C-alpha cells in the first residue's frame, strides 16, 4: 500500500490528451529527467530548512520516490505510455497535488482509531 | 436593487446596465471623436478656429463639434453660416442609441450631420 | 390633552422664552438619527468620493 | 469561412476578450478582472489538433450586433459562452435560451467549488471548472472545450 | 399512530393540482408531467398507448415511492407535434377503444344470455 | 514570546478538515446572529451556505491559531490558507 495511484493518473492523462496513434512525441529526454528529479524533491511531508527536517523528509518519501522513479522512467514514458509535453506536465502536477492531499491532518485522534 | 433606472431607461442588473448603456455611449463618443468635424481643444480655441475658417471660406457654412467640459456627457455644436452671422451653439447629448439634438435621435454622426443640415434648411 | 396641570404661565411670572428655546432644542435633539456607510460587492465598485 | 466563437460581454465572465487568446490557444488562464479591458471585439486564434493535419483559424466575437448582419454568419457559430444571464440573448438568432442551447454548444466557466446558477442547471450547457490555485489543469479544461468544439466541427463536415 | 388516512390515496387536496406540466430543456420538445392521486393503472395505459405513435420519440413513467400516490411522466415528440397534443390524442384513442369494447361486450352478453 | 513570527511559520499551508468544519460553524453562527456578510448573496438564505460561499471566495474574517505541543503558536489567516 502506497499513496497516489500512478497507473490511474497515467491512463487518465492518456484518455484526456488522446495519446493514441503512432504520432511522434515532442517530449525531450532532459525534460523528462529534470521533471522527475524536481518532482522527487517537492513531496513535502515536513516543512522547514533545518538539516534534521530535511533528513526526515528524505527518509519519509523513500519508498514513494522509488515507485515514482520505477514508473516514470525515460524509456517507459517514451515507449509504453507515449506521453507528450502537456501530458507530462499534467502528470507531474497531478502527482504533487494528490500527494499533498494524502497527508494526515493534525488533530487526528489516531490512537482511538 | 432588482430594478435600476437611468432616466427613462430600465435595467435588471448592473452588468446589463453597463453593457447596454456605458459601452454604447463610449462607442458613440469614439465615433464623435473620429468624425472629421470634431475638435477636442478648448472652447475659445474652437471659436477662434471657426472664425478664421469662416473668414477664409465665407462661401460655405462650417460646423464643428467639441467637448462640453461644463456639462459632462454632452457636446457643443458650433456652426457659423457666414462671417456676418453670430456663432450659435447647440447642445448634443451622448445617448446609447445615438446622439440627441433638437429632441431627435440620430444613430450615427453622418445622420446627425444630415439632420442638422436639414433643420438649418427648413429653418431658413 | 397633554397639559393636564394648571401651571401659572403668566408672562410676568413665567420665563416663556427660555421654555420655548429649551423645548425647541429638545425637538432638535429628538430629530437626531443614526447613519452608516454602505458596502457593495462588485469588481468595478470602489468606496471613493467623486474627486477620488 | 472561419468559424465563430461568441463570448459573453458581461464583466463577471471568467473568459473575456483580454484573456481568451492566452486561455484557449496558449493554455494558460489569467484572471480577467486584473487584466485590462480589450478595445477590439474581434480576435483570431489558432488551434492545433491531432484530428487535423493543419492548424485551424477561428474568430472570436464579443458582440454579435455589429458582426452578424447576415443570417449565414450564424452557420459558422461553433461555441457560445454564457454567464447564466437572460439579457445576453435579446438580439440573438433565437431569443429564447433553450432553443439556442439545443441548436448550439453552450459553455459556462466557473471556479472550482462555486455553486452553479439555477438557470445554468436548467439549460443544456457544459460546465468547466477552473481551480483558483493549481494552474496545471487549465490545459485539461481547454482540451475538454476543444474536444467538444472539434466534435461539432467534424459533425458539421467543415473543410480546412 | 403514524398511519396516513386511506382516503388520501385518491382524494385530491384543494391546494394540490391534479396535473403539473414543466418543460425538460435538456432535449428539444420534451415535457415533464406530474400526476397527483394516480398510480400504475393510468400510467401504464397512457405509456403503452403513446409508445405506438410514430411522432412520439420518448415516453416513460416512474412511481418514486409506493407510500405516496403520484407518478411522473416524461414525454418527447417530433418537431412538428407538441407533446400535450399527443397526450390528448392518446386519451381520446383509449376512450374510443373502451367504448367499442363495452359495446361489443354488451352485444355478446345479450346474445349469450 | 509564545507567538511565532510570520516568516518562520512551519505548519502546513493547507486548511485541515477540522479547521474547515470549525470555521464554517463559527461563521454560520455569526451570520445567524446578524453579523455583516462580506460576499454578495444572490438568493441564499441558509447561514451555512453563505459561510461556504464566503470560504470559497476567501472572505472569512477569522484567524486560526495553531498550537504547538510546547505551548507556542502560529497565527494563520483564513484568506492565506489553501482550501480545496
Amino acid at each position: 500500500p502506497l499513496p497516489v495511484n500512478l497507473r490511474r493518473i497515467i491512463q487518465n492523462a492518456q484518455q484526456i490528451f488522446h495519446l493514441d496513434r503512432a504520432k511522434a512525441s515532442d517530449l525531450t529526454i532532459p525534460e523528462i529527467i529534470h521533471g522527475v528529479r524536481d518532482l522527487c524533491k517537492k513531496l513535502f511531508v515536513l516543512r522547514g530548512e533545518n538539516e534534521l527536517i530535511k533528513e526526515a523528509q528524505q527518509n519519509a518519501t523513500s519508498l514513494f520516490q522509488c515507485l515514482v522513479r520505477a514508473r516514470l522512467a525515460t524509456r517507459r514514458i517514451l515507449e509504453e505510455f507515449r506521453l507528450n509535453r502537456d501530458a507530462f506536465e499534467w502528470v507531474l502536477g497531478t502527482i504533487e497535488a494528490q500527494f499533498q492531499r494524502s497527508l494526515v491532518h493534525p488533530g487526528e485522534m489516531v490512537g482511538v482509531i | 436593487g432588482r430594478v435600476l433606472l437611468v432616466g427613462k431607461y430600465r435595467y435588471h442588473d448592473l452588468d446589463e446596465l453597463l453593457v447596454e448603456y456605458v459601452n454604447n455611449v463610449a462607442n458613440k463618443v469614439e465615433l464623435m471623436v473620429s468624425h472629421d468635424k470634431f475638435m477636442s481643444d478648448s472652447l475659445d480655441y474652437v471659436k477662434e478656429w471657426l472664425e478664421r475658417y469662416s473668414k477664409a471660406n465665407g462661401n460655405r457654412s462650417h460646423y464643428i463639434f467639441t467637448f462640453n467640459r461644463k456639462a459632462p456627457g454632452w457636446f457643443f455644436l458650433l456652426f457659423k453660416l457666414n462671417p456676418t452671422s453670430e456663432i450659435k451653439i447647440w447642445n448634443v447629448k451622448a445617448l446609447p442609441d445615438g446622439y440627441l439634438l433638437a429632441n431627435n435621435v440620430y444613430p450615427d454622426t453622418n445622420s446627425l450631420c444630415n439632420g442638422f443640415k436639414t433643420l438649418m434648411s427648413s429653418r431658413r | 390633552q397633554v397639559a393636564g396641570l394648571n401651571v401659572n404661565r403668566n408672562p410676568k411670572f413665567w420665563d416663556i422664552e427660555s421654555e420655548n428655546r429649551d423645548r425647541q432644542e429638545e425637538i432638535d435633539k429628538q430629530r437626531e438619527e443614526s447613519r452608516e456607510s454602505r458596502v457593495i460587492k462588485h469588481p468595478f465598485f470602489h468606496n471613493m468620493k467623486s474627486k477620488e | 469561412k472561419e468559424p465563430i466563437i461568441v463570448l459573453s460581454p458581461a464583466a463577471s465572465s471568467l473568459v473575456r476578450m483580454s484573456n481568451v487568446k492566452e486561455f484557449l490557444q496558449e493554455g494558460k488562464f489569467l484572471d480577467p478582472s486584473k487584466e485590462p479591458a480589450s478595445s477590439s471585439n474581434l480576435l483570431a486564434i489558432q488551434r492545433k489538433s491531432s484530428r487535423f493535419k493543419t492548424p485551424i483559424k477561428l474568430l472570436v466575437v464579443d458582440n454579435v450586433e455589429k458582426l452578424f448582419t447576415k443570417s449565414e454568419y450564424w452557420d459558422r457559430v461553433v461555441a457560445i459562452v454564457t454567464t447564466g444571464k437572460d439579457w445576453q440573448f435579446k438580439n440573438y438568432k433565437y431569443k429564447d435560451p433553450q432553443i439556442l442551447f439545443q441548436k448550439f454548444n453552450g459553455f459556462y466557466f466557473k471556479y472550482k467549488g462555486d455553486a452553479v446558477p439555477a438557470s445554468v442547471k436548467s439549460w443544456n450547457v457544459k460546465v468547466l471548472d477552473i481551480d483558483r490555485v493549481e494552474r496545471f489543469s487549465d490545459r485539461q479544461v481547454v482540451e475538454q472545450f476543444w474536444d467538444t468544439v472539434e466534435n461539432t466541427l467534424v459533425a458539421k463536415r467543415y473543410k480546412s | 399512530m403514524n398511519a396516513p388516512d386511506r382516503f388520501e390515496l385518491f382524494i385530491l387536496p384543494d391546494d394540490v393540482p391534479k396535473l403539473k406540466i414543466t418543460p425538460d430543456s435538456r432535449v428539444p420538445n420534451c415535457i415533464i408531467i406530474k400526476f397527483e392521486r394516480e398510480d400504475h393503472t393510468l400510467a401504464n395505459l397512457l405509456r403503452e398507448e403513446l409508445a405506438l405513435y410514430p411522432d412520439v420519440t420518448f415516453v416513460a413513467y416512474k412511481v418514486e415511492h409506493p407510500l405516496f400516490a403520484n407518478f411522473v411522466m416524461r414525454l418527447q415528440t417530433e418537431e412538428g407535434t407538441r407533446p400535450k397534443q399527443a397526450l390528448e390524442r392518446a386519451c381520446a384513442s383509449i376512450i374510443n377503444k373502451l367504448k367499442t369494447l363495452d359495446h361489443k361486450f354488451n352485444e355478446e352478453w345479450n346474445i349469450k344470455n | 514570546e509564545l507567538a511565532i513570527l510570520k516568516e518562520e511559520r512551519t505548519t502546513t499551508p493547507y486548511l485541515t478538515k477540522y479547521e474547515r468544519a470549525r470555521i464554517l460553524g463559527t461563521r454560520a453562527l455569526q451570520i445567524s446572529m446578524n453579523a455583516p456578510v462580506l460576499v454578495d448573496i444572490e438568493g441564499e438564505t441558509d447561514p451555512l451556505q453563505i459561510a461556504m460561499k464566503e470560504l470559497s471566495q476567501r472572505k472569512i474574517p477569522l484567524v486560526i491559531r495553531r498550537y504547538l505541543p510546547d505551548g507556542s503558536y502560529e497565527d494563520w489567516g483564513c484568506d492565506e490558507l489553501i482550501v480545496d
